[PDB]
């Protein structure tokens, strides 16, 4: 499809305290890949990423525009983003473009500004937020990383045993699948610090 | 999905079924379809979820400034004037298929809106996937002016119905009570479907997997 | 839109603001030009710094194209502002016609410009 | 701001009408002479320095392949005029294959001469003198900044132009040569300039039937001179 | 003294002198009335001859608007041409609108509020003009309505545009109405006409009569004046 | 579906079934089908639903805007006009089956007809609808010129009681509407 | 205290008044109007004199109880004008309400909008503010009848014995006067205190063919205009 | 219109606004008001005197919510206040359209701030004559933001506006303090408001709001009759 004409896949999983967000490192044509080191995942303030899934002209230009909106609010206003207000800007820019639209599936995964609880949703093309609790996924695989994550997921999990468990998932799902592969990189992060691994994956 | 609406004897309860898929696949345990109007209407939505609740919100924050413009409690018709006239603006290219409901000063008034902008004043309707599941076991089992009760186990019997059906919902069947006076909501109301316990489980270790390059960066 | 002239005739037959709008350009920093017969020289004098500061971008003379060159007098923002528009407007000949930018034709420009916008609404 | 750009006279014509006429009167003197041989031009170009370079400075212009020009004072309005006029000769032959005779030239630009509006800019402050060959021969026009078009048999213009049209009325009649008129026209100039007379003050500029290009004379114009 | 320039300014006693030099411009121009009867509605204007310029034809004040409307217009005469032309307009929208013929009282509301626009801005001057509009319907009756130059409009039996404003009035309200065809009503406003500045001031004048009504079954037009010719033999009668 | 309005010497009838239905699922089982505009005047829509309730809704707001601006009772010939200026001038979108009737002080009666195209036309009797065919086959056959109010009842009663028992989207519950000069008298009929 | 153009436009005086809008406060005066509203209880009155010195001139078209919706009636004063035009404004923007929200509009909503309209007009300069005076009247449920007044300068209110126009400093003195008793308003006991502050403001006990008379009352929450026969009944029911 | 569009506003040689400094001086000649901002809550007043005895309480209100928990009330002209207060209205409802959260009122103030100082530039319009007293409980700390007609803003502990305003800020910097709670707050407001109103003053002279965490709430003169019943 169109969303499956360059791959990708993101996957997010909240843990206890914690959350860890995770995405695959191949970029090409439909049968043609390109590159290793295609960036999916990016940094929007502190403790808390966003992934980008699909047609990576979107994920670029979503990127820049998110980037621009973020950095308008909070130089408009001095705080930090929280979460909640993310996802509201990010369905209102993807709702802009109700017949023009953008073909990505964007992941928010971030932590709490005062506290430290986790937050994770993901939305669809056009804009509709969904909260849940145990992990959301996004892209080209879906069904893999479906089963992977509600064969494995338990819902208090130090950042180790969260680590290795989206490891697994991860690894598995993406073998399984085709078009998207070539290596995975790996967020863990928390209130104290921000890990980020890359794993070795099947390079076929 | 499969929303439904009654009218009691003194005013509204309203139910549906929070498995929100994309496509063939649950994505969703739990979506809150129910949504936010004004201390006296709610509307819930079906069909495209991103339209009905960005429409939801937009007519949610027009009558609270008509409201606050005005200094008294809204009424459901401005409520269905404002929702057909927006629908029929966009020509039915959205798709919001909305039940809409509120008690004002003339008492309940529960209406259906189909997404070209055709609505219904009736005493219960059924909108979404499943919806014929729950017309069943209302056309089957209503009259009028019931109790509170009652309306209560219909609203929700008609719903596990759809449930049983195709395309219903994992979830504790939410319902919503809007009387003249108090307004109620209840998310965990009924749990049918309690999760089977792995007897595995499927499980690891810390460091079971081939780590490349790993990164240290604290924070305050 | 203003609908109104600045540029309304004299009883006489004069302008009020052209002509005595060129006493703003003559209460200005004095520079001259010459052309020799392969080199050109010109500058600009009356510095005028603190004697303690930074005059790189207070530079009044600067370039359109790498053919061209610029000088001015009067008060600097028109200048300034004069000088983008004919950047642009050289780089949009270097876009249509691929030659390097004749003088006249730029000179032409900024004249017509600068007569059309004298000529214009208020 | 006494009177401005939109009110009449208690008794004759507008405020600023009069004034552009009035405003004709700084620019220098020029003089056209229709002759049926052929229209020849002159102007002055009032040179003051040394680096004032001569050729840059134009007076003649060239609107079409037979169709000359002289300005009048203001210079700057003057050549928006002429390239508008040039691109409507140019819409002319474009949509009709021929040439745009010269007094359709002069009412395409006197559509214009009085279009002044701020509202709903000023009117403009140039009288131009215009020769041309049509099929008629040739031509001798004079506009105004009013609009007021006519045909003049030789007109002269600017400053000077009372003594000018007197000294020119002396000499003219219906059936004079050509070098007769240029050397005519010159003897007017050399009389109502306060310089003396030499190749760089003026320029002519003559056209004919079959001499349609080229409405110039160049440096053999100093011949002309010496031939006083 | 000062605030009497724009059209937007007040007055220190807190009424408009732009209105005012506007009401009272037309009181020069001709004398132009109106009446109604039972069943119709007819106009009447003292028309003067410049001096002998003139052509008993040209540029007639008596308009006719609609199929059952017409001005009888008096004042400065483009400024009413223009607004008869508004009113063309207005009749025309009406009747692709809704298909049948305008009632009087919505068009004079609307005539009004149009000169009331072009009485409010600075931009404009209020209109120099005073007319009058008659009708008949046949489940309405005659209608008689009046405007003056700031946009009041109401209803009148009678009326005078003119210098004898006042000196008109004096005896059309002694004039049985009511129980009056116009036919009769022809000659009385020729009578009345004729009363008013025979010779004093100016030598000659000249009579054009508008009618309308339900003996010219909802049609507005000119009389026939030289049909029945009822001034002249009538006028050296009203002499003595 | 089926719509019909019958004129007679006081004043009008009008009628419909209910039965708005979707494909073959009805969506809804009772239905005001005739919807009032003025408090004299009615008019009874078919085809599209949203779009002939937008059309009756802009109506009503010119109409009534008019009406208070005349300070009268309004004429119907005045909606028919309104109705068919609103379906022709954007047409090409809309599919209404609208009939205007009511009665009038200065004009009694009177039953306009706008079809699907946007022209209007006087009639005495209209039938409208997908499911009014088979009663506007026998309308010209059992109306008579000159009835009463309880014989156009009655007409109109066994129109619409045959067109709801044939037509498989006809159906449902009779919708009655008297309009005269006295009062508006609406009634239901049912089983 | 003139300085600059504080005399012409819409600008801002020293020691901060503004007088171009307090020159329209008495542009209500020339009209030589006087209307009085009353709320005592559940019916609402409202009262209003003509001044018709024409046998000529009609009289069902000189009426200035304005109809604006079939619940909703008001009063005018000042000039006709701006008064029509205003009416027009609440009429369309009444409809506008009733489209767009589903029901009848409320008399203190619309109040507001006209309020808010008149700010457009006051807010920016070059632009004639209007000067007429608006009262309101209208019923509503859970609140009863209601009043409301409109400036010209877009504040509102709305009170109980209201009165605006040429005399009613007097006027509301003698309603502060009258309205301090603390008796039932039983809605001739209104009729009557209305027609006897009237008539002793101006003094006249003249004859029910002057006075127009608007009625709503919560038993009958349509606009209610009166007739010659009943409002000669009250008079001479107040006729001791 | 014809859109003629140049300001009125322009300097002066000295290098003033000569008509937002009248528009000062308007604000400064009308009704008193005072604002409190307490260590939970922040409490608004105003003094409301009728003209005549005619007049109805019930129908114009001075202190005036925008959100459920964003209180908001004025200092000079009722026209302008509702046209800037239905602006607000618009305006955070936007905000609310936009992120889907209640609006700051530091968000409302630059908003407003920036309206009204283009209500200042604009051409041939007049500035509006109103100081408004802006306030609410964001995020547990409240806060009390007074604007003026120039479109700048500040934050006080406290002040006031109108009549004497200087008397009564004279006061409540002598009388009031950094920490009290909402009734002292209260007590204190009706205490400078008492200062500088008329001598007959009841339930419906004034008329107070307060802003509570929990959200704004608007007093009524039930609770104002029981507590301005010889408040000290």
């Amino acid at each position: 499809s169109i969303m499956s004409y360059n791959g990708g896949a993101v996957m997010a999983m909240k843990g206890k305290n914690c959350v860890a967000i995770a995405a695959d490192r191949r970029f090409g044509i439909q049968a043609q890949m390109v590159t290793t080191d295609f960036q999916k995942i990016f940094p929007m303030g502190d403790r808390l990423y966003i992934g980008l899934a699909g047609l990576a002209t979107d994920v670029q230009t979503v990127a820049q525009r998110l980037k621009f909106r973020l950095n308008l609010y909070e130089l408009k206003e001095g705080r930090q983003i929280k979460p909640y207000t993310l996802m509201s800007m990010v369905a209102n820019l993807l709702y802009e473009k109700r017949f023009g639209p953008y073909y990505t599936e964007p992941v928010i995964a971030g932590l709490d500004p005062k506290t430290f609880k986790p937050f994770i949703c993901s939305l669809d093309l056009i804009g509709c937020p969904m909260v849940t609790d145990d992990f959301v996924v996004s892209g080209t695989c879906a069904e893999q990383m479906y089963g992977m994550c509600e064969s494995l997921w338990e819902p208090n999990m130090d950042p180790d045993h969260l680590f290795e468990t989206i490891s697994q998932a991860m690894l598995n799902a993406v073998d399984r699948d085709a078009v998207s592969g070539m290596g995975v990189i790996v967020h863990i992060i928390e209130k104290d610090k921000i890990t980020t691994r890359t794993l070795k994956a099947r390079m076929d | 999905t499969t929303i439904a609406g009654v009218v009691y004897k003194d005013g509204i309860v309203l139910g549906a079924d929070t498995r929100a898929t994309e496509g063939m696949v649950v994505a969703d345990k739990n979506c809150s379809k129910i949504h936010f109007i004004s201390p006296n209407i709610y509307c819930c939505g079906a069909g495209t979820a991103a339209d009905t609740d960005m429409t939801t919100q937009l007519i949610s924050s027009n009558l609270e400034l008509h409201s606050l413009s005005t200094g008294r409690l809204p009424r459901v018709v401005t409520a269905n004037r404002m929702l057909k006239q927006m629908l029929f603006r966009y020509q039915g290219y959205i798709g919001a298929a909305l039940v809409l409901g509120g008690v004002d000063v003339t008492g309940p008034h529960l209406y259906s809106i189909y997404p070209h902008g055709s609505t219904d004043k009736l005493p219960y309707v059924t909108m979404g996937s499943g919806s014929l599941a729950a017309m069943a076991v209302f056309e089957d089992k209503f009259r009028p002016d019931m109790e509170e009760e009652e309306a209560k186990n219909l609203v929700s019997e008609a719903i596990a119905a759809g449930i049983f059906n195709d395309l219903g919902s994992g979830s504790n069947i939410d319902l919503c009570v809007i009387s003249k006076n108090k307004l109620d909501f209840l998310r965990p109301y009924t749990v049918p479907n309690k999760k089977g316990t792995r007897l595995g489980r499927y499980r690891c270790e810390k460091g079971t997997t081939a780590v490349l390059t790993e990164k240290i960066t604290p924070l305050e | 839109s203003y609908d109104r002239a600045i540029t309304v005739f004299s009883p006489d037959g004069h302008l009020f603001q052209v002509e005595y709008a060129q006493e703003a350009v003559k209460k200005g920093s004095t520079a001259v030009g010459v052309r020799g017969r392969d080199i050109v020289v010109l500058g600009v004098e009356k510095k005028s710094v603190a004697k303690l500061q930074d005059e790189r971008t207070v530079r009044k003379i600067c370039a359109l194209d790498d053919n061209v060159c610029m000088a001015f007098a009067g008060l600097t923002a028109d200048a300034r502002i004069v000088i983008n528009r004919a950047r642009v407007e050289c780089q949009s000949h270097r876009l249509t016609v691929e030659d390097p930018v004749t003088v006249e034709y730029i000179t032409r420009y900024i004249a017509s410009l600068k007569q059309r916008y004298t000529q214009s609404n208020g | 701001y006494d009177r401005g750009v939109n009110t009449f006279s208690p008794e004759g014509r507008l405020f600023q009408v009069e004034y552009a006429i009035e405003a004709i009167k700084l620019g220098s003197t020029a003089i056209g002479i229709q002759t049926s041989e052929g229209v020849c031009l002159a102007v002055e170009k009032r040179i003051t320095s040394p680096l004032m370079e001569p050729s840059s400075i134009e007076k003649i212009v060239e609107i079409d392949a037979h169709i000359g020009c002289a300005m009048s004072g203001l210079i700057a309005d003057a050549k928006t005029l002429i390239d508008k006029a040039r691109v409507e000769t140019q819409n002319h032959w474009f949509t009709y294959n021929e040439t745009m005779t010269v007094e359709s030239v002069t009412q395409a630009v006197s559509n214009l001469a009085l279009q002044f509006g701020e509202e709903d800019s000023r009117p403009f402050g140039v009288a131009l003198l215009f020769g041309g060959v049509d099929e008629k021969g040739p031509q001798l026009f004079h506009m105004d900044p009013s609009g007021t078009f006519v045909q003049c048999d030789a007109r002269a213009i600017g400053s000077a132009s009372e003594g000018a049209q007197s000294s020119l009325q002396e000499v003219y009649h219906k059936s004079m040569t050509l070098k007769e008129a240029i050397k005519s026209s010159l003897i007017i100039l050399k009389q109502v300039m306060e310089e003396k007379l030499n190749a760089t003050n003026i320029e002519l500029a003559t056209v004919q039937p079959g001499q349609n290009f080229h409405m110039f004379t160049k440096e053999e114009l100093e011949e002309v001179i010496k031939d006083i | 003294t000062g605030y009497d320039l724009s059209a937007s300014t007040f007055s220190p006693d807190g009424r408009v002198f732009q209105v005012e030099y506007a009401m009272k411009a037309v009181e020069n121009s001709s004398t132009a009335i109106g009446i109604r009867c039972k069943d119709g509605v007819v106009f009447g204007v003292e028309k003067l001859v410049l001096s002998k310029l003139y052509e008993e034809g040209s540029n007639k004040r008596l308009f006719n608007v609609d199929r059952h409307v017409g001005m009888a217009v008096a004042g400065l005469l483009a400024d009413a041409r223009s607004l008869a032309d508004i009113a063309r307009e207005e009749a025309s929208n009406f009747r692709s609108n809704f298909g049948y013929n305008i009632p009087l009282k919505h068009l004079a509301d609307r005539v009004a509020m149009y000169v009331h626009a072009y009485t409010l801005y600075s931009a404009v001057r209020p209109f120099g003009c005073s007319f009058m509009l008659g009708s008949y319907s046949v489940n309405d009756g005659a209608q008689l309505y009046m405007i003056d130059p700031s946009g009041v409009s109401y209803g009148y039996w009678g009326c005078a545009i003119g210098k004898a404003r006042q000196a008109a009035k004096t005896e059309i309200e002694k004039l049985q109405m009511k129980e009056m065809t116009c036919r009769d009503i022809v000659k009385e406003v020729a009578k009345i006409i004729y009363i008013v500045h025979d010779e004093v001031k100016d030598k000659a004048f000249e009579l054009e009569l508008s009618w309308v009504g339900e003996l010219t079954n909802g049609r507005h037009e000119i009389v026939p004046k030289d049909i029945r010719e009822e001034a002249e033999k009538y006028a050296k009668e009203s002499l003595k | 579906t089926t719509i019909m309005a019958v004129q007679f010497d006081g004043g009008v009838v009008l009628g419909a079934d209910s039965r708005t239905t979707t494909g073959s699922y009805i969506a809804n089982r009772v239905t005001d089908k005739l919807t009032p505009i003025h408090d004299r005047i009615f008019c009874c829509r078919s085809g599209s639903a949203a779009d002939t309730q937008a059309v009756a809704d802009a109506v009503t707001y010119q109409l009534g805007f008019h009406s208070i601006e005349l300070n009268e009772p309004p004429l119907v010939h005045t909606a028919a006009s309104l109705f068919k200026e609103m379906c022709y001038r954007y047409r090409e979108d809309l599919m209404a089956g609208i009939i205007i009737a009511g009665w009038d002080p200065q004009e009694g009666g009177q039953v306009y007809s706008v079809p699907m195209g946007g022209m209007m036309v006087r009639q005495s009797f209209a039938i409208g609808g997908s499911g009014s065919s088979y009663i506007y086959g026998y309308v010209d056959a059992t109306y008579r010129e000159g009835m009463t109010k309880e014989e156009c009842l009655q007409f109109t009663a066994n129109a619409l009681a045959l067109a709801m028992e044939r037509d498989g989207s006809s159906g449902g519950v009779i919708r009655l509407a008297a309009i005269a000069e006295s009062g508006v008298e609406r009634q239901v009929l049912l089983g | 205290s003139s300085a600059g153009f504080d005399r012409h436009i819409t600008i801002f005086s020293p020691e901060g008044r503004l007088y171009q809008v307090e020159y329209a406060f008495k542009a209500i005066n020339q009209g030589g109007l006087t209307s009085v509203a009353v709320r005592g209880k559940d019916c609402a009155v409202i009262v209003t004199q003509k001044k018709v010195p024409d046998k000529l001139l009609d009289s069902s078209t000189v009426t200035h109880l304005f109809k604006i919706t079939e619940n909703i009636g008001c009063v005018m004063t000042g000039m006709t004008a701006d008064s029509r035009s205003q009416v027009q404004r609440a009429r369309y923007e009444a409809a506008n309400w009733k489209y767009k929200y589903g029901y009848e509009i409320p008399v203190d909503m619309l109040c507001k909008r006209i309020a808010d309209i008149s700010q457009v007009y006051t807010q920016n300069a070059e632009m004639r503010p209007l000067g007429c005076c608006m009262i309101l009247i209208g019923i509503d449920e859970e609140q009863g009848p209601q009043v409301y007044k409109c400036d010209p300068a877009g504040y509102y209110c709305g009170f109980k014995a209201t009165a605006a126009g040429v005399k009613q400093t007097e006027s509301t003195s003698f309603l502060e006067k009258k309205v301090k008793k603390k008796f039932d308003w039983t809605f001739e006991q209104t009729v009557e205190t209305a027609i006897t502050c009237l008539s002793t403001v101006l003094s006249i006990d003249f004859k029910p063919s002057e006075i127009e008379v608007g009625v709503v009352t919560v038993e009958n929450p349509k606009f209610r205009i009166l007739t010659e026969a009943e409002i000669d009944a009250h008079l001479v029911a107040l006729a001791e | 219109e014809r859109g003629y569009s140049f300001s009125l506003t322009t300097f002066s040689p000295s290098g003033k606004l000569v008509q937002i400094e009248y528009a000062l001086a308007a604000v400064a000649g009308g009704a008193p008001s005072v604002g409190i901002k307490a260590a939970n809550g922040v409490v608004l007043a105003t003094e409301k005197k009728q003209k005549s005895i005619l007049y109805d309480e019930r129908s114009v209100h001075k202190v005036e919510p925008i959100t459920k928990h964003i209180g908001l009330v004025y200092s000079g002209m009722g026209p302008d206040y509702r046209v800037l207060v239905h602006r607000a209205r618009k305006l955070a409802q936007q905000y609310y359209l936009v992120y889907q959260e209640p609006i700051p009122t530091a968000q409302l103030v630059q908003r407003v701030a920036s309206v009204m100082q283009e209500y200042t530039q604009s051409g041939g319009v007049r500035p509006f004559g109103v100081s408004l007293l802006i306030c609410g409980w964001n995020e547990g700390r409240p806060y009390l933001f007074q604007s003026d007609p120039s479109g700048a803003y500040f934050a006080w502990k406290a002040t006031a506006m109108g009549k004497n305003y200087v008397n009564g800020k004279t006061f409540l910097e002598k009388r009031y303090n950094e920490d009290l709670e909402l009734e002292d707050a209260i007590h204190t407001a009706i205490l400078t408001l008492k200062e500088s109103f008329e001598g007959q003053m009841t339930e419906d002279n004034i008329e107070v709001g307060i802003c509570n965490e929990a959200g704004f709430r608007r007093l009524t003169p039930t609770e104002v009759k029981d507590y301005l019943a010889a408040i000290a």
